[PDB]
């Protein structure tokens, strides 16, 4: 399972060559923005309960059919599993955000998720909608400037957005 | 493989996990569940800007 | 018991031939053991990892929580093999896993 | 490959939890780690050729017999393969420096080293001595944090070989 | 779900044996107790509207502050969901009566109760108050033995919540 | 695993409504005839060796090619496997007769058994024939009026016949 | 898939993930030496199969008179035929075991599932024990020296499993 | 998992017949030549590291792409897996040679090796070439008369060639 | 309890192997981190009475219904127990600060939190927003990295209550 | 398994009070000198194999009865076991060094090692002697300041001596 440094190393070894000075410069810039990246990952970590709560509330406001008798989130058990899925996806997204590489999602979470959801009978578009709602919820907490040094981190916002979108696309 | 002391773990590099690929149920119809093409036929209990 | 079983008719799998350490260290699953049971937070993590290995992390619900087995384990009167077996020989494992399949 | 970040994530995932405080503190430690390690990697990448030539010559020097015909180290092809192997080791030490973890060395060099050496009759002491020469040379090339980090990874490789 | 018959069959099937005399005695007990339980289920089914509305009102009385603005009880939608949830609990109590087992409750209601209540911040005490109101009115609606059955199931739900 | 009561409950919950008085009356009638149902189930349970032995004798009179060298019941392990299969299917039929629903029989016994027999090379028509022979040898015992109160058990006889026919049709 | 000397050797070498050491090929040499008396016994026992089976059937009837009267297992031409067929099976698998130098044919083809089949069809193990005792007596004469011991080992194994 | 004796007995049993005079004579011949067979299996077992080293030397002389970076035997753990696979296949050939039947080789070793290699990305024709090189290296050790009584072993050489080719063709 | 050094030593002894680089110099990171954390602990230890007194009335402001008779907060003794509980939480935040890990807070507070809170019918939101007030007042008392430290540890406590 | 900070917190909780400023001062004094402790532990870790080789050589030198047959240290596997024991006790002393507490030493193995060595029959005074002499050998390496910046190391030496002698006195 690869982070950005290991991904660069794997590319270099496939070429069978030392790392370039340009690639070392890129990795050094990554290590420089690492503090901002840690702040974003910690924001997701702390705000995970509120993120999942907001996403669940909006999702079940939009799709009553899920929570109707016979729906895919009707009893307490299926709703609890739904919220567990939201937490699992948010957790793997935070993993990838820290590592700076989406290998965590693809390897551990999204490798066979659509086939699993089809086997269970789960509406997959609704899962993707929950992922997108979680993305919208998490952008608010990532943008929050309270108790954190002010700065520009739009690259991190775009990065987290593309991991959420990758998760949704692999699920949907 | 594990003995009396160790907890079971998948003997595969874990970049391809089991529990993700294998669910507890796969391709069965459930009694409490409802077919995806079907729709709920019961009390609406509210009208939220339908 | 009764009759003997059929023939296994093996097949080539990674676990069969693993004289060389795995490709990635972090990708080797964690080997929980008796020593992990000595601490307390370690014991909670061991219990959760057992529930995740057997019950698949979506059945980790307070209704599904075997408390008798956990207390026996915490005593030291229960082996890990017996804890795993007791999770397999449980009402939740029959009703949630065996019955559907 | 194993890294600070990668073991952080593996530990978090094993326990089915988000990254807590200590995990991010270790991540911060590695992020500050990177700079001296990356200068160490740049210095070793600049000076790869002299280091390889010195290591191969030292291996011949302290093992004079292998240089002679009828032995392992005789021949142009065998000595070119020696140079290539030392280049491999130096490259993977630089990889470990940049990754700030022994993931690359363990992944490529260490994993299965003994079986390959036994099958091809490659005496580990040659590579241990070449690593020792690299240790000495980077004793001159680097200083401060970078020297400590590079020596640490070279020592990891040496213990693995021995 | 889990009834007397289903536990009998599953216990036989888990030891891989035929249903023996003790299992048939338990099934006979179920078949004799079916009449009072079906009577209780019919009684609670006939008066479902009064029971649900009174339970919601008892919930509001016990916790007036919840219906204040900014709290969970304010708004037509939230009280409609209140009535819906109490209807769910009553429906599953009657299901458990007919099934003569707590299986319908243990599967539909109790399985995942803590996680869902904590996720949506639903106080269990609201539901315990509503179930206590249902418990009270069952005594008026039911006499003798069907009252005892309905009370067993409502008590099981209450203990599951608390 | 469902019985008649849980089947009714699940259907009602899918409709999202309480049980109708017609459904409760049906279940009351079921419970009232439950004692006769228990009699039939006990007749099947207590006479399992007799049923299996008679079915086996008849089957291996009709189909001798099973017990010839090169047949599918030739050695002792294969004959014991045959008798074991018959006992298992009789067990699940008795379960389904007590429950009142063929859900246990279909889910736990017959759901993938034809594929298994094909993978083992077993003649599925022979297995179906053995199941019909057990039907005959069983309804011999269910109709045994001796030692029990006389009454109309035609519904139970039809139910048992349907379960055995379902088994035979599923295997073949 | 039988449990023989060569195959037990191969299986215990495979389970340990190692080559065949000295002792494995060593026991294999023992088996290959063993085989000549075993094949001699199997030849001398397959040549006399029909007389052996006939004598065994008659000896079982002599030792168990009651089975012969009407209303018992032994009454009827068909039950006669199946008695002869069962004893022929036992003899054939004893010869198989002799040839294979192991109890794999008996333990797999006859012994496994023996009790269940006997119970279901109400077959008495003592009938076949008497038949095998008669066959043992006759192979006491038919075979000389090593071959007699080799045949008696497997007949005794079958008798022990019947009991 | 049968030796030649067990295949003889199983083929005989399927027909329901004893073992004939000719079959017993052939099996006695096999037992008599089992001495040569033990010599051959010992020659394989004793010299296994030498055989694997010779095969690897020749194979990476002829196919340098295996050991270059980006190759399939390069990263120095894939080299260990290469040599380990060679030793496994040599071990199973020795098993088969001792038994006299290629059953153990076919079932315990090659059952699903082709698709395993295809999923990994391993060039299967190169693996088959390595098996053929092991055959070539092992024939010399088999034909060594040192410390062994001179005799005819052409049949054993043919059998060993058959087993090595069976392994190679299964992989390829 | 659990600390970074404790994690290092337990992991190293579990595999029976000497310490690897990541372990050593993550312990280095902790050793450096000790300096701001201990200052944060001292700052939190100075003001404890004011923090607890503010927390109790912050709870009362946010949740008034707990004060009227028949509710948990009514009575002098119950409010004294409230103050004691908030003092416990603050002391364990300081303990986590000096320990550089959530260990003391996890074994001393989190371990068996939910069942105990449910048995005594203690609503966790009380403690949640009391901890929120404590976070707000650390918003002024502290400054610099120590600030973040305190905040995140309080973070963890909140994360575990919900 | 306790740290000096862990022990301080344990006593603070036992007395029920907050951590006193004197205790904080001593923790800060320990922490500011952390790199002291880390360099000592890391040098011990790196040079451990040489220490163990020297220790084995000498313990063979002064103590002779072991090496000949019949002693509690003749066999080769028994040599692997003895080397493992000396390695692990050195490692435990390293753990006590880094942690600053002996609870990580006393609790884990010293409790059971007593009855273990009583049951085995190997003398315990020899074990304590080997502990002391391996302490001396490791201390020699710990003196080595080369390749590292110079500084004081007396307190770490005192702590290491206390821990080595504590392990010996426990074993003895
Ligand atoms: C590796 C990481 C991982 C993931 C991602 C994962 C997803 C996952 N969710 C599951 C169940 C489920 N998943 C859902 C989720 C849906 N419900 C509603 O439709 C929502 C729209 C939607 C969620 C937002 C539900 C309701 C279930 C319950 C199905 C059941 O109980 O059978 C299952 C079936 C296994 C089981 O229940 O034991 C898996 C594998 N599992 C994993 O181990
Ligand atoms: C113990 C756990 C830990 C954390 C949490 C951590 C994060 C961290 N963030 C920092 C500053 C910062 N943090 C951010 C990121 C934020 N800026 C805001 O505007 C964005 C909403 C947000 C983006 C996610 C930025 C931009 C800086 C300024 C310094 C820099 O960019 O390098 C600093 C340097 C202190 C300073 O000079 O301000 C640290 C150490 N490090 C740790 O060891
Ligand atoms: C007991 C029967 C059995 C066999 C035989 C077997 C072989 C086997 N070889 C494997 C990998 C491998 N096999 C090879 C060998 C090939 N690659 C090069 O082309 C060489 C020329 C050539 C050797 C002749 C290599 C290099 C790998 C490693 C692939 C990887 O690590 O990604 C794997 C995948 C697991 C792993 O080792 O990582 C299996 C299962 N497994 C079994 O259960
Ligand atoms: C990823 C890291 C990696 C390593 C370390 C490695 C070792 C390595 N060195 C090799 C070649 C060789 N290596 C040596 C030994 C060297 N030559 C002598 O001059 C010196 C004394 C000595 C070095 C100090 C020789 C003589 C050969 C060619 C002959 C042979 O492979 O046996 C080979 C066999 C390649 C072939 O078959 O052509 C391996 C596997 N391979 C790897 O992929
Ligand atoms: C199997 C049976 C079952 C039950 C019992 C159940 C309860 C339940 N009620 C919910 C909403 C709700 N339920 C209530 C109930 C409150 N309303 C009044 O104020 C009262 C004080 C109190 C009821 C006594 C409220 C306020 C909500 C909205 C909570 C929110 O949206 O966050 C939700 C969240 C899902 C949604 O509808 O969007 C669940 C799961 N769900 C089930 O599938
Ligand atoms: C692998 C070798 C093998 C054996 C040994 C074997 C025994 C065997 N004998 C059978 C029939 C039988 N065999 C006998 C034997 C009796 N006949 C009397 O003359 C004697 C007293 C006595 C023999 C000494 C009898 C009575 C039956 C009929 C039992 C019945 O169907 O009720 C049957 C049931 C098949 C059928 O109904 O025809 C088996 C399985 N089957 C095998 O495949
Ligand atoms: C609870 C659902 C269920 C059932 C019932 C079931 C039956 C079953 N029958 C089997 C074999 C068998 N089944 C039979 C019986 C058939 N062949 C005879 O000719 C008869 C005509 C006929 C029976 C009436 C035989 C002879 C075998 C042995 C096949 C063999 O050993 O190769 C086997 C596998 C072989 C073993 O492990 O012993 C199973 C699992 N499996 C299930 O999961
Ligand atoms: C401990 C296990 C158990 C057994 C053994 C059992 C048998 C049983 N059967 C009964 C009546 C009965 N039993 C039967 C069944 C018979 N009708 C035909 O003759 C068939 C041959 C046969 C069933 C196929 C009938 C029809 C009744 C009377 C039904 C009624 O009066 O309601 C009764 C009640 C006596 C009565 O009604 O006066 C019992 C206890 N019940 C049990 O709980
Ligand atoms: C330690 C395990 C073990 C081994 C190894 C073994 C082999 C073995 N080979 C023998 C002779 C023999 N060995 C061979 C085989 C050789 N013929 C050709 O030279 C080939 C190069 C070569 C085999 C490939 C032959 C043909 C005989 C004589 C058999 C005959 O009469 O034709 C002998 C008898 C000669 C004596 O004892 O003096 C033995 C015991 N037996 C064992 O218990
Ligand atoms: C070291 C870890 C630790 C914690 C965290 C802790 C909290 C704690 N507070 C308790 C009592 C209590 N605590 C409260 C305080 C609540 N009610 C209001 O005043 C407030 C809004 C609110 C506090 C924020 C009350 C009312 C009780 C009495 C509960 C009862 O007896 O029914 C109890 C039960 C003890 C008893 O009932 O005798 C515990 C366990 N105790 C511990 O040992
Ligand atoms: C019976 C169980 C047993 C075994 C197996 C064993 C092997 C063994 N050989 C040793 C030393 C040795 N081994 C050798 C032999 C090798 N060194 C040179 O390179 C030679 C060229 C080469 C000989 C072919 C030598 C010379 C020593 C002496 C080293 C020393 O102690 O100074 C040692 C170190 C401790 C000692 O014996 O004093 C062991 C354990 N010892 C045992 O008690
Ligand atoms: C929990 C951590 C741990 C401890 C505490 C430990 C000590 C230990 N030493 C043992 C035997 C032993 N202990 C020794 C060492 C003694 N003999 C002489 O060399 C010396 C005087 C002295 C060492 C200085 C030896 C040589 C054995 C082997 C006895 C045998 O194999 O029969 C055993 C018995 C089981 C085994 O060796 O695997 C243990 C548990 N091992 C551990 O994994
Ligand atoms: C990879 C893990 C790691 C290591 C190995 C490490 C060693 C290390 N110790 C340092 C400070 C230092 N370290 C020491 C300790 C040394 N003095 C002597 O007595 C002994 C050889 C040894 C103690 C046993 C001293 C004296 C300083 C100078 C700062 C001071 O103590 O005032 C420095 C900063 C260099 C500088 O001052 O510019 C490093 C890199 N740091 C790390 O993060």
């Amino acid at each position: 399972m690869n982070d950005v440094f290991t991904r660069a190393i794997a590319q270099a070894d496939l070429k069978g060559s030392f790392l370039l000075e340009s690639d070392l410069d890129k990795l050094a810039s990554f290590a420089k923005e690492g503090v901002k990246r840690l702040d974003a990952v910690a924001a997701l970590t702390n705000n995970a309960p509120a993120i999942i709560s907001d996403a669940a509330h909006k999702l079940f406001a939009e799709q009553q059919e899920l929570i109707q008798p016979g729906g895919n989130a009707y009893p307490h058990r299926r709703m609890a599993a739904c919220l567990r899925d939201m937490e699992i996806i948010l957790r793997y997204v935070s993993y990838a955000l820290l590592a700076g590489d989406a290998s965590v999602l693809d390897d551990r979470c999204l490798n066979g998720l659509r086939e699993t959801y089809n086997a269970l009978g789960t509406p997959t578009q609704s899962v993707a909608r929950a992922v997108q709602l979680m993305k919208d919820a998490a952008m608010v907490h990532l943008k929050s400037t309270a108790n954190v040094t002010v700065g520009d981190c739009s690259s991190l916002y775009s990065e987290a957005a593309t991991y959420f979108d990758k998760a949704a696309a692999s699920i949907a | 493989a594990f003995g009396e002391d160790t907890l079971p773990y998948q003997r595969r590099p874990l970049s391809q996990p089991f529990n993700l690929t294998t669910p507890r149920l796969a391709d069965i119809f459930q009694d409490d569940q409802r077919s995806p093409w079907e729709r709920y036929a019961g009390p609406k209990f509210f009208v939220g800007w339908k | 018991m009764g009759l003997p079983l059929l023939d296994t008719k093996y097949s080539s799998k990674p676990h069969r031939v693993a004289s060389i350490p795995a490709v990635n260290a972090e990708d080797k699953p964690w080997v929980l053991d008796r020593y992990d049971l000595r601490d307390e937070q370690g014991l909670q993590s061991f219990i959760f990892a057992a529930y995740r290995q057997i019950f698949s992390e979506h059945l980790i619900l307070e209704s599904n929580r075997q408390t008798e087995l956990e207390s026996q384990l915490r005593n030291g009167k229960l082996l890990v093999k017996d804890f795993v077996r007791g999770l397999g020989k449980s009402e939740v494992f029959r009703r949630l896993v065996l019955e559907p399949n | 490959s194993r890294t600070v970040i990668t073991e952080v994530i593996a530990t978090a995932d094993s326990q089915g939890r988000f990254l807590n405080s200590t995990e991010l503190q270790a991540a911060f430690g590695r992020f500050e780690r990177a700079v001296p390690a990356i200068e160490a990697a740049r210095a070793l990448t600049k000076n790869q050729d002299a280091l390889v030539k010195g290591a191969v010559q030292a291996v011949f020097k302290k093992f004079p017999y292998v240089t002679q015909p009828g032995e392992k180290g005789y021949g142009d092809s065998n000595q070119a393969k020696c140079a290539r192997d030392i280049g491999y080791y130096l490259r993977f030490i630089t990889y470990s420096l940049v990754a700030s973890g022994t993931g690359p060395l363990d992944d490529y060099v260490i994993a299965g080293l003994r079986e390959v050496n036994r099958a091809f009759n490659l005496n580990p002491l040659w590579y241990i001595e070449a690593l020792n020469y690299i240790k000495g040379e980077t004793g001159k090339l680097l200083s401060g944090q970078s020297k400590t980090e590079a020596l640490l990874y070279i020592d990891h490789a040496i213990n693995a070989l021995s």
